[PDB]
């Protein structure tokens, strides 16, 4: 047996359920065999992968043991015996409660949310890093009331020939349906329009089924797509397939001129012309009454 | 934190002083691992960069290991393999084994793909990475002095010819010393700028505040360890043939 004072056996940890399931292997509940901390064990499995440890697995460690944030997930260490990553123990999360009838958010819970979730992105892109699966389902909540943004999978870093399969359909972006592969930190954002949106309609709000049909399904609620309204978009390729010719959509569900406001801004088709995190933390959304609130 | 820094005393005792091998038997076991990482490396075509990562991983993995239990030609092409994943010049398996072998057999010819004796040298190696991942503790990320003389010998407008000494010294601090388990990245950096500027005859003037170049790069630097250091790097230098030819004035 050989030496290994930096890789702790899972034993460590003892195994109450399996939770989910992983792209390498099971994901499970457990406890620390002596302080009884929660944490979620994501494992990591070498089968059908044949270039030794997957390269994908090692960017998501190498990105999380990066990002150190309140709001983000944290990767407490790494268990062998195979591989385990072992993170903080999140109850919740914002799919499974918006999917919840019994579950209700005030405004001033809501606002804390999308403060927690735009903060959170503050922090990963001034990182340098694109999270490029924001959903409702990789938004996490502790019982404490503590949102973690999650799931950094699909993550990669920046500083421009990106790939463009990205972020699952109904939350991904204009301009990466339109072919795009030189983006930014704009993608996240189009992604917290959609997830604070669903704040209120408990439902994602632009669900496709094929990419023509997305990126119509947009239109029909962010208005056509034209060089009036963003730029230059006749340079990309893709923009002769299916041409085509959203506050007052959301206005029954929403009422709150602010969220409103906020969510047009997040939602615009020119990604130059979408708000940032940085200026969305300070739209008077998060500044007037009623303040955000901790969560019960 | 400072779990991958190390004193001299723990230099000296290291896993593979236990098993017997000598201090100096030691160091060359590094620096033909660096070798071998070096060759491998330029065949596969993946960068400097990638290689030196190669390097510190050899490093550190030996101040956990013995090279009595895990030979160098063994552990450099599974780190190579690694750290062209790690970072983002992934080359493939069958591939890094094919170099590999070439390179430690020139002679020989590769087994046949087919043979329970090369698909068990591939094995070998994937299971090597995973020792290697274990032994560093999934720390892969690693800070290189060259991001840090890159950095100064701009910000002191250093000839082309003085910048690339720098870049020089700092590879070869990482062939030939075990500086980058002693000391922090751009400290070595700084070793590598005042001996790279004492070769070229090169004097650095004293910033218009009152300050030495080498203060702009890390607080702790004292013109002491820099003389100490370079002295080091310099004698090993010399040590190495052909190596300061490379940047020798032959005018
Ligand atoms: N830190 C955590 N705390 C609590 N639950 C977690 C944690 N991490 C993951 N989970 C649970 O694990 C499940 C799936 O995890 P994960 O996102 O790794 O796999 P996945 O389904 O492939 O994700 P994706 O499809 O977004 O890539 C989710 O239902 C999630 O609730
Ligand atoms: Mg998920």
């Amino acid at each position: 047996s050989v030496e290994c004072p930096f890789c702790d056996e899972v034993s460590k940890y003892e195994k109450l359920a399996k939770i989910g399931q992983g792209t390498f292997g099971e994901v499970f509940k457990a406890r620390h065999r002596k302080t009884g901390q929660k944490v979620a064990l994501k494992k990591v499995l070498m089968e059908n992968e044949k270039e030794g440890f997957p390269i994908t697995a090692l960017r998501e460690i190498k990105i999380l043991q990066l990002l150190k944030h309140e709001n983000v997930v944290n990767l407490i260490e790494i268990c062998r015996t195979s591989i385990y990553l072992v993170f903080d123990f999140c109850e919740h999360d914002l799919a499974g409660l918006l999917s919840n009838v019994l579950v209700k958010f005030t405004l001033s819970e809501i606002k804390r949310v999308m403060q927690m979730l735009l903060n959170g992105l503050y922090y990963i892109h001034r990182n340098k890093i694109l999270h490029r699966d924001m959903k409702a389902a990789n938004v996490l909540i502790t019982r404490d009331g503590v949102l973690k943004l999650a799931d950094f999978g699909l993550a990669r870093a920046f500083s421009n020939r990106y790939t463009n399969r990205v972020v699952t359909l109904w939350y991904r972006p204009p301009e990466l349906l339109l072919g795009e592969r030189d983006y930014g930190p704009p993608i996240d954002l189009w992604g917290a329009g959609c997830i604070m949106a669903e704040m209120w309609t408990r439902s994602p709000i632009m669900q496709g089924n094929t990419e023509q049909h997305q990126l119509a399904l947009i239109s029909q609620l962010c208005g056509s797509i034209t060089p009036e309204v963003w730029p230059n978009v006749d340079n990309y390729e893709l923009y002769e397939k299916l041409e085509l010719v959203v506050k007052d959509r959301l206005k029954a569900y929403v009422r709150d001129p602010y969220a409103l406001d906020l969510i047009d801004k997040l939602l615009v088709l020119d990604p130059a012309q979408r708000i940032d995190s940085d200026d969305a933390l300070n739209h008077d959304f998060f500044w007037s009454d009623p303040m955000p609130s901790d969560l019960k | 934190n400072k779990r991958w820094y190390f004193t001299r005393e723990q230099l000296e005792n290291s896993p593979s002083r236990r098993f017997g091998v000598d201090p100096d038997k030691e160091l060359s076991y590094r620096q033909q691992a660096a070798n071998l990482l070096q060759d491998m490396g330029q065949r596969l075509n993946v960068s400097q960069l990638t290689i030196n990562t190669a390097i510190v991983y050899m490093h550190r993995f030996y101040m956990i290991q013995s090279f009595t239990r895990f030979p160098g030609n063994s552990v450099a092409p599974a780190a190579l393999f690694l750290a062209a994943k790690v970072e983002g010049q992934p080359k493939k398996l069958e591939h890094v084994i094919k170099v590999a072998h070439t390179c430690l057999h020139p002679q020989e010819s590769l087994p046949d793909t087919r043979s329970e004796a090369y698909l068990q040298q591939v094995q070998d190696l994937v299971i090597l990475e995973s020792i290697i991942l274990q032994t560093l503790g999934f720390e892969l990320t690693i800070d290189h002095p060259h991001t840090h003389v890159v950095k100064c010998t701009q910000l002191v407008r250093a000839s082309k010819d003085l910048a690339q000494t720098s870049y020089f010294m700092a590879t070869n601090s990482l062939h030939l010393t075990t500086f980058s388990l002693q000391y922090t990245p751009p400290v070595v950096a700084c070793v590598c700028i005042h001996l790279a500027c004492k070769w070229s005859n090169w004097e650095i003037p004293v910033s218009t505040d009152g300050k030495h170049w080498w203060e702009y790069v890390d607080a702790t630097v004292t013109l002491e360890l820099l003389d100490e250091l370079t002295h080091e790097l310099l004698q090993i230098l010399e040590k190495t043939p052909n190596r300061l030819k490379r940047i020798w004035n032959w005018r």
